[PDB]
């Protein structure tokens, strides 16, 4: 069954029906789009803000490290300074005491000489 | 996505970076005065990804040169193409790094870094649209690894939206310059895992093994190693420098090659292998799987490829190449992952490398790369179990906690590469 | 007048746009400078006060090298700078960057230039959208545009010609992701989508045209002949498919099942005249389908035949009667078993110097078969292979997409395939 | 930039300074007036405006005899007179007199002159300190100086070149007391100490050079060649350079284990009628050419630094090094995957004319940290225990203010050190 | 460490002191006028150690001459080189000490001692860097021993940081019949143990034995003996007087030779042995000199070195000879005779060579030993002491001048204590 449809200057159309149908009959707003786009931007910016935050934490660790080593040097210097001043003072005191002892025994001896010269006069 | 800012740091960083510019200036037709006189325009179409145009019809590499030691860059200035670099892109301190990561990353590196970042900032602002950064450095030394990973972190803070790409040379006891290579490399891999987008693993172990075994050189020298690296660096940047149908850039490379953000370490490959001085397409295809042709010391048939990029250079049939690539993938089905379909992209580019008619270059994301890290891990633990040389790092302010977190991280990356090696469909 | 606006999105969308407008200009006698020595062409070409005929078209590719082809091309004079829209960074094969990052930045600009072309229309029928499934601009930006067009131009028709990804010639491993993402997001907002399987087109160029390694331009030339035949009776005064709503009425009985299968013949190499009955036999060969699938695995819902050139109605029905006897063509139960036929007398035209040969007569068959659902099954599987391990998801998420959108889109595609099986 | 301050203490320190600075002048072409007809010599030579090049050095001695020869010698004009510091009374072979009694009277003057040398530096690497172990100034004044240098300059690098005592050439019987005392007090303050056994130098000059009874000038001029190899990497621009920090980092696995073992080759007689890179490298691991008497075959290597000079190409070093790591006789510790550091400077070794050594094209000096050097500590410790068991000579130190406690503490620290060299060699 | 101040006290002190100054003057090319007439700058290099530089390019011995008896000063001024001495360094008194230690130490000697201290103050303040003092005296008499040890301790009190060094002549009944010499000697030994750093032990017994046994002089005079003393004093001060590879000073000797403060009494030895003014018709070989040096006949203390062990030895060889051969034979004697060196003082034997020989000898050697065998000398003194003191013999000579029996008892146990610690270390094991 051929059923003519239309005709025109550059065209002609029709319809060919071999077998009829077995069964009769047939069995977002602009705000929502803008909200969904702005939301994807917000979480995009949030993850970028997290990345710089963890990167900024790294900068502070780096300063803490440089600081620690400066504190270590200064504590090495101070410990060496107190070690040396303690040793040099103990050594001076020890040396001065040995020399004091050496002169005191000799002086006890020259006291004995005055005592020996006294006994001679006595008799 | 046009301009790449290139950075080299430390001795190795600067030695291989110099041969890189040496090589690709020969390809694009640039003499050391900065004048151009090749014979094709395809050599100039995308030459602005690596060169700035000076007004005097000159071309100046977009290349920043860094060291804590003055000696190495003075050797570059006097090397062959030292004339070509912008003279004010040389940023050098003078106390050196003393082979110490903590000195390059914390104290001496901090005091030179802002001077480097200022040179980076001025090359960036003369860029119409900045694609990202390519860095060349060693991991075993003090400067390229300590100061390099510091540079990386601070570029990522100023440019979080730009791709970060490193050529990272891996140490081997087979060609060593310092006894603390395991500490430097392992503290640096921790950084790289977390702060780069693509890293090509240049293994000094694989370089040496290739020169000694395939190239039959009795005693390899750094020049022999750097001849391999220069051929590799030329091969992997081919699609960025010469126009092809793919219009490749660093962000698309990272998107198609990196299925998981931590797993961004690549096995480079090259064929044919050539010595300084001195072939068929089906065979060029096969050297993809030859561990003898790999620049990381890893056997690809020990794991699986997540993704693969292959560049074929020279005059050759894009039909014959595509046939042999698919035949390889079908025959070696078991060594690609099932859960990433069509994971091997091939570009063919007519321009051949110098002294060669036909070459192929392979970029692989293989779970086999865990072997490189397991070997660095074992060397690290052999020393750190005894705290050998640890006091030089603690003296610079580092806690020893940073050491354990850096290997516990690198062991995690190894188990993560293993986890996907066993993953099925 | 019955005006139609063309929008081209991404590299595939733009480079196919050039091949079509090039073919249109040859079919209507428009030279490259714009001058012209039936007024139906005016549906696709405005006119300037200078006498030049300007395509009603917008090109959107955020990579300037592709637009640069148009503005420095042979037909560069035809186009006006406000029609070409470009940017700095492309979507990096990432739907999410195309839909969410870029799309927030350029959607108003793009809609603005479109509004300028519609203000020059006394009776706008709707839009023809050209884009890829696989690119990040073709998938991600196109889907946002279609949402916005459905809001800004309510009851206007929206046809797409979508390049369907082929692994042979494709650029990215994440093309299955972008395909299922854009299809989910476009489904409610498209009235009729003709898909083009790059592998189907590739296979046709190699076998029929004796090209061993077809280029993008060989595919695009062949695609243009298909697009031409589909649009021929809009640009001339034909009888079948004379306005855009008639496509939906003659081919889309169910709104979601709006993906027809195009079949074309004859494809004859230039290096080397067929009858009405043999080009008609060729329309029932899977080797000439634009999308790879088997129409025996499905029933038809509709079926139109678009003859071009020297073809006479008696010959056509004679060719039709031979097919009923020997072949079986099962329609659905609720639809009539039969065809709508149009002849457009204007002869099929080739690009001179190309690899397609001038022929006296041709035909393009459009049919809505449940077999097309095999195309969506193929992509569905690659999607699941990769999404099971969450491979490459973090790139999309890093652009501000949510993971759940992957799952939402996949379930819609499951729903679609069930819809296709229920009707079949 | 990158300047190093050299400090020479007591007789041994000063006399070696003479041989070294003499050699430096010849290696850089500096006349004894300090004028000369590669600006790397600036690390050791400041420059006054007249073009005079003045060593960055202070010579110190508690007695004026040795330093008065410099003031009247060939290089009297080489130095400013304020760098040449002397007192009137030596320490009479007594640590306690070098560190306290006599030493304290000149220590402030020396630090002021050091401070002024540091003012002429823009990138000070550190200090090299030359001294004897056995001298009373070599021991006690160097300890005092080291302690005072750590307060003035914090952790800034301090490296020693130390003469280990020998019976053949000793001058004092209390030398083991001086050695153990200064080692205890200096240990915390020195980043790295290069030890030189006078007995070993003596036996080399006798076998390799055929000098029957070597004089100090004989010993010292061979010791100079070694010092030059160490410092050439700082005084010259070569292919592979090693600065001071790279020395400490690559040779010192633990802060107390900081006593590398020096070796040098070739040592051949000038009169006798070339040697390859391999031959001189193999000769660094033979015990004959050691600078300290010990058996490295009975020890484990923890770090080997090889410093080549002259006509030496990097390929042939790596070939020579390849052979070395195949020798099972040469054993490294479990915990050392990478043990080698190599430098190469390209100016051949310079020989003082009228001297006994021959001019060679290539030579090498290796510094290796082996557990074998503990044998040398064991030998000093035993001489110490012989005398200390009877408190022999101890009264001389007590009289100068020391306490017996300092003796036992110093010996206990040496005992720990001996035990530390044991622990690090465990597999 | 350059200048030494020299003191000579009493008859023995001034006569051996005189001969010392004659001998080193000839070595140093100085005539009695004080003028240099030698041929080598080496004679002048270290001349400041003993001589003050004077007007007229003269040289005057840094020397102080002391005696309670006025006669010895005239005998010195009459003696050859008597004019060389500064005339204001002659301090003399009215009467001798009558061979009485307590007279010299406590009564008459104490009157003169302040005057001596004035001359010492001058000579020592004129010094750039004062090593210290050397004293020549006898221990048997009354002045050199009693005023000698008084002077020592008073100098100690002013100059506690300088070295105190003595040449001390020990009495022997072979040479003097004066019976109280064991007392004077044991008193002096007490003061020396306490107040000097180094004491060379010059034993009259040994000197007489050498002259009688080896020099066949049947009746030796003080001139025969003093020739042996003068040779030793030249020999042990060679390394102070002449330049050498070690810059010897008195303190470096004390530090290397005296392991314990009390054990500071050295046994000197000389070879070859000769008679005064006797042509030597052939010198000796180096191995000869080496052997004959550890020979009991060549010792200036009457002790057999093979009866004890050396704590420390220092050996000076003089003449033109091979230092190779010297260190050779020296080590040989140490290995063959290892049982006589203490094991627990390593490398305890130091030797020097000086090209300049003494007058009349082509080659000589000189030996400074710290041997435990020196206890023999002290035992001999202690025995003679006890023999007399058991009987309280002559004790009123000393109590008359003010002393007490306790001071005697004390100096005996102190010497006995000295003997017992020389023994402690002789029997001491390294293990
Ligand atoms: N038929 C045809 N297909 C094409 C053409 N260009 C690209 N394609 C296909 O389109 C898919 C990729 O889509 P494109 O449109 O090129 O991508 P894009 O969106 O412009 O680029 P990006 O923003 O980088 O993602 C692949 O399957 C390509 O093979 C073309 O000219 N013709
Ligand atoms: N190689 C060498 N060793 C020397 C030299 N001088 C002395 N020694 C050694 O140094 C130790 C003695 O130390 P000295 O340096 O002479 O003593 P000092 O530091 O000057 O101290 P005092 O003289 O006690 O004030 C012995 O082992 C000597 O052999 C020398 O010129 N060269
Ligand atoms: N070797 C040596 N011994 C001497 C000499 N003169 C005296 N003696 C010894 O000295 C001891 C006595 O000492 P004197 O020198 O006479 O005593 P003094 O200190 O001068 O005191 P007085 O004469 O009593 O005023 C005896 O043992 C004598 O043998 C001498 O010239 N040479
Ligand atoms: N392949 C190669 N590796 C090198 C080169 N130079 C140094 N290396 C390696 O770099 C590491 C030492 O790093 P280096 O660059 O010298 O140190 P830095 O200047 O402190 O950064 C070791 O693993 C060396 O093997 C080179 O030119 N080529
Ligand atoms: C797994 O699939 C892919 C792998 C890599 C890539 C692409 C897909 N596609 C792209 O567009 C970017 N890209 C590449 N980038 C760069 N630089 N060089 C090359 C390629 C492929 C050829 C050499
Ligand atoms: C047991 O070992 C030693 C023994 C002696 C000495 C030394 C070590 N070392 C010294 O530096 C001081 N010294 C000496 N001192 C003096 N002083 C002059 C006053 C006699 N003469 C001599 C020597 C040795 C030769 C003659
Ligand atoms: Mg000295």
């Amino acid at each position: 069954e051929v059923i003519e449809l239309n005709k025109a200057t550059s065209g002609q159309s029709w319809e060919v029906i071999l077998k009829p149908p077995s069964f009769d009959g047939v069995p977002p707003s602009l705000e929502e789009i803008q909200k969904k786009l702005e939301a994807a931007e917000e979480r995009r910016k949030y993850q970028e803000a997290e990345l710089l935050k963890h990167l900024a934490e790294k900068r502070e660790h780096e300063r803490e490290v440089i600081q620690k080593a400066i504190e270590e040097n200064n504590n090495f210097i101070k410990m060496a300074k107190e070690k040396l001043a303690q040793k040099m003072e103990s050594n001076k005191e020890n040396r001065e005491a040995h020399l004091a002892a050496m002169l005191e025994r000799l002086q006890e001896k020259d006291k004995h000489a005055e005592e020996v010269r006294k006994n001679k006069e006595l008799k | 996505m046009r301009e790449i800012v290139h950075i080299q740091a430390g001795q190795c960083g600067n030695q291989i970076g110099a041969k890189f510019w040496e090589v690709i200036s020969d390809e694009h037709g640039i003499d050391p005065t900065g004048s151009y006189h090749g014979d094709s325009d395809l050599q100039l179409e995308r030459i602005n990804v690596y060169y700035n145009e000076a007004t005097g019809n000159k071309y100046v590499p977009r290349a920043i040169l860094v060291d804590l030691e003055p000696g190495t860059m003075d050797s570059v200035r006097s090397g062959p193409f030292g004339q070509i670099f912008r003279p004010d892109n040389f940023v050098f301190g003078q106390s050196g790094a003393g082979n110490n990561w903590a000195k390059g990353h914390y104290t001496e590196g901090a005091e030179l870094v802002d001077s480097v970042l200022d040179v980076v900032r001025k090359e960036s602002e003369s860029c119409d649209c900045l694609q990202g950064f390519q860095l060349t450095h060693s991991l075993g030394g003090g400067t390229g690894s300590g100061m390099g990973t510091l540079l990386i972190s601070k570029i990522r803070e100023e440019y979080p939206d730009r791709i970060m790409n490193t050529f990272s040379v891996m140490p081997s006891p087979k060609v060593s310059d310092t006894v603390v290579e395991p500490y430097n490399a392992t503290l640096s891999v921790h950084q790289l895992v977390e702060n780069t987008d693509e890293t090509y693993c240049i293994d000094n172990e694989a370089l040496y093994d290739i020169c000694f075994r395939t190239l039959k050189l009795t005693t390899p020298t750094y020049g022999d190693l750097n001849h391999l690296v220069s051929a590799t660096m030329s091969g992997v940047t081919t699609c960025l420098r010469f126009p092809g149908q793919l219009n490749a850039d660093l962000r698309k490379l990272a998107v198609n090659m990196v299925p998981f953000p931590r797993l961004h370490f690549f096995m480079p490959g090259f064929a044919p292998l050539t010595s300084r001085g001195s072939l068929t397409v089906p065979e060029l295809t096969q050297q993809m799987f030859d561990s003898k042709n790999m620049m990381a010391a890893c056997d690809p048939r020990h794991g699986r490829y997540l993704t693969v990029a292959a560049i074929f250079r020279g005059r050759m049939s894009m039909k014959e190449v595509d046939e042999q690539m698919l035949n390889v993938q079908n025959k070696n089905s078991s060594y690609f992952v099932e859960w990433i379909p069509n994971n091997v992209k091939t570009a063919v580019c007519d321009i051949p490398p110098r002294g060669l008619k036909m070459s192929a270059t392979f970029i692989g994301n293989s779970t086999a790369i865990q072997e490189l890290f397991k070997r660095i891990s074992e060397q690290f633990t052999a020393m750190f179990r005894r705290k050998a040389f640890l006091h030089w790092y603690t003296g610079e302010g580092m806690d020893e906690m940073e050491f354990t977190e850096a290997e516990s991280n690198m062991n995690d990356l190894v188990s993560e590469y293993q986890q996907y090696q066993d993953a099925t469909a | 007048m019955r005006e139609c606006i063309s929008i081209h999105v991404g590299q595939a969308g733009v480079q196919i746009g050039n091949a079509c407008w090039e073919l249109y200009c040859l079919e209507h006698g428009i030279q490259p400078d714009g001058q012209m020595p039936d007024d139906s062409f005016n549906t696709f070409f405005s006119e300037t006060g200078a006498g030049k005929h300007v395509p009603r078209a917008v090109f959107v590719d955020l990579e300037p090298t592709v637009i640069d082809e148009v503005r420095t091309g042979t037909y560069r004079q035809l186009f006006h700078p406000e029609q070409l829209i470009t940017g700095k960074e492309d979507a990096a094969n990432n739907y999410a960057r195309g839909h969410y990052t870029i799309g927030k930045e350029i959607i108003d600009l793009v809609l603005d230039r479109i509004r300028k072309l519609a203000d020059q229309c006394t009776g706008l029928q709707g839009f023809l959208v050209f884009h890829s499934f696989g690119g990040g601009t073709g998938s991600g930006f196109t889907s946002l545009l279609m949402e916005r067009l459905s809001v800004d131009y309510g009851k206007k028709s929206k046809l797409e010609f979508s390049i369907y990804p082929a692994p042979q010639v494709s650029t990215a491993v994440v093309e299955p992701y972008n395909s299922i993402l854009t299809t989910h997001t476009t489904l409610e907002h498209s009235d009729c989508a003709f898909m083009v399987d790059n592998e189907a087109i590739y296979d046709i160029c190699r076998r029929n045209l004796d090209i061993e390694r077809p280029t993008y331009t060989n595919l695009n030339r062949l695609i243009s002949q298909i697009v031409s035949s589909i649009t021929a009776s809009l640009r001339f005064d034909g009888a079948l498919n004379v306005d855009l709503t008639e496509f939906q009425t003659n081919l889309v009985p169910y709104p979601r099942i709006h993906f027809p299968l195009a079949t074309y013949a004859p494809v004859i190499s230039a290096e080397k005249q067929l009858s009405v009955a043999e080009i008609t036999n060729a329309c029932f060969e899977p080797a000439n389908q634009m999308v790879k699938c088997d129409p025996r695995h499905g029933k038809y819902m509709a079926c139109c035949l678009l003859y071009r050139g020297d073809v006479v109605p008696k010959d056509v029905n004679a060719a039709i009667a031979t097919i009923k006897t020997k072949r079986s063509i099962q329609f659905v139960d609720w639809c009539p078993t039969g065809f709508k036929v149009g002849i457009n007398y204007q002869p099929p035209t080739v690009v001179p110097g190309g690899d397609l040969a001038k022929v006296q007569r041709a035909v393009c068959m459009l049919s809505n078969t449940t077999a097309i659902a095999e195309a969506w099954a193929r992509l569905d599987h690659k999607f699941d292979l990769m999404y099971a391990k969450r491979a490459f998801v973090h790139w999309y998420v890093g652009e501000g997409m949510e993971e759940g959108e992957f799952s939402e889109a996949r379930e819609d595609m499951a729903a679609l395939e069930k819809d296709y099986e229920e009707v079949g």
